């Protein structure tokens, strides 16, 4: 019988609030190092973010921002997590809004409501080896719906870049619109994010969300739980048809689910009729 | 495209 | 005799800078925006490409005199609790380039030590002759760091027009920091001729020689309640002295109304 | 010389 061991105390190197551990009782495979954990967000070529502190909307409160008068608020309808720093129940998890979190320029203080995914991780996670799908990330705690997660960090490149990656497992679309679009890749730096698999019964989903910036180019990808997760669950998201269209060709869906939509069988049979 | 991207 | 701000940095520092003022009916100075990083306001493209930081590959703390880093300042001038060593050369300081997210290192290795940000309490208060000033709330030991001088990233040419040039520090076609309008906590640090910290050009996250980023460091083991202060040097009051000459009280004083007197009698 | 005082290392 294979042992569990842990084969890394902390993948982030001291980068994050907390440590994330890697374990394997799977297989002989070692820690993963193929590519460079990074905290927020690289550039390798120049993305003229616009970063002038004059352009950011920002709110006017001398509260904690928890009224209906924080501007902030008012740029997703309204604020989006209760006191305890979670998505309202009623936050639509099907077509989320886009979140603007309070900056520099706001009058509030730094530990006001409106900052959650600007404060980083939280909750404890592990990077752990799967049966099936490589490298995954599970909850080492109970998660209650609603809690921020991680941020999907990588390498910003544009729409033509990612085009000719000839590594396209870690791509994400910042924008689905035609014309001038960026996408993070996560293959040569990431963080935790780049090894969350994809699962047909999710746990968690994607928010575009604004902090330092509010160039609309470069929304940040935060993931949410849209459920309470139990301790030792996988975390996954839905990859969405623009990655499965590409790449089920290559290899198929083993989340394992009775909703699997992407498994060979699940394929097959739409072949089918 | 002629990548897969993941996408929400 | 009042405690009149429980922190002047509305919790964007790592500690809680409050505001006294015993001496007069001066209130909070509120006629700027708290910021605990440089801002800008204009196009300047800081050069943040990954693949343009030079980096280590240290598997232990940075503390070998191999590391990539140090080598860059000859040495690391960090001891082995961030302190600046004795012989670090305090009248023209070097370079420091710290470690940074391309480095193989952790967060925590013995080269990180301003991106750490402020660890020493400080207060703003109301000085006799200097308007506000901060001072220590702790014993210093020498080569400690303060804080970085922060604000708005502009050119030259925008700096010569600045009609407030009170707050402006060079960087070095130099740029400079404009702390009138965006800054932190330096920019109450007053001038001394006898003065008891040191400014040096360091880099972190990025490595674009046009902007250093401005730390200072105590030069001396600091008594708790001194006031804190910089030589802001000639580039400073050869323009200012025209309008007001130094307060600082020194028996050592280069730049006061006297001084200048004596100086003028070069005759 | 310049227009503007101006701090510096
Ligand atoms: C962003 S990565 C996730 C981390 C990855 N498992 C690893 O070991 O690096 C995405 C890749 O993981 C694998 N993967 C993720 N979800 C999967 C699934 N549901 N079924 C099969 N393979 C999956 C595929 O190789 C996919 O291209
Ligand atoms: C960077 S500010 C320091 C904070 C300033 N004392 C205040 O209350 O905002 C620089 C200005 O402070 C005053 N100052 C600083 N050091 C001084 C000194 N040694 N003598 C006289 N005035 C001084 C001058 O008005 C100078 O232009
Ligand atoms: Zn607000
Ligand atoms: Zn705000
Ligand atoms: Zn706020
Ligand atoms: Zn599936
Ligand atoms: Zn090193
Ligand atoms: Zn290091
Ligand atoms: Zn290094
Ligand atoms: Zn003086």
């Amino acid at each position: 019988i294979r042992t569990e061991k842990i084969i890394c105390r902390d993948v982030a190197r001291g980068y994050e609030n907390v440590p994330i551990p890697c374990v394997n009782g799977v297989d002989g495979e070692p820690c993963p190092e193929d590519y460079k954990y990074i905290s927020e967000n690289c550039e390798t070529s120049t993305m003229n973010i616009d970063r002038n502190i004059t352009h950011l909307q920002h709110c006017t409160c001398v509260d904690d921002c928890s009224s209906s008068n924080c501007l902030c608020g008012q740029l997703s309808i309204r604020c989006w997590y209760d006191k305890d720093g979670r998505l309202l129940q009623e936050f639509n998890k099907i077509e989320p809004p886009l979140i603007f979190e309070c900056n520099q320029a706001c009058s509030c203080w730094r530990n006001c409501k409106n900052r959650v995914v600007q404060s980083g991780i939280k909750v404890r996670l592990q990077l752990y080896r799967t049966a099936k799908m490589g490298w995954g990330v599970r909850a080492l705690q109970t998660i209650p719906q609603g809690t921020f997660i991680c941020e999907y960090v990588g390498e910003l490149i544009s729409d033509a870049e990612a085009d000719v990656r000839e590594d396209d497992s870690y791509l994400f679309d910042l924008d689905n619109k035609d014309g001038e679009v960026y996408c993070i890749d996560a293959r040569y730096y990431g963080n935790i994010s780049r090894f969350i698999n994809h699962l047909c019964d999710p746990n968690i989903i994607p928010v575009r969300v604004f902090m330092l910036h509010q160039d609309l180019r470069f929304p940040r990808i935060a993931f949410f739980s849209s459920r309470d997760i139990r301790t030792g669950e996988e975390l996954g998201f839905d990859y969405g048809d623009r990655f499965w269209d590409i790449k089920s060709k290559y290899f198929t869906c083993q989340c394992g689910s009775e909703k699997c939509k992407h498994s060979a069988e699940a394929i097959a049979l739409e072949q089918s009729r | 495209k002629q990548t897969a991207r993941l996408s929400t």
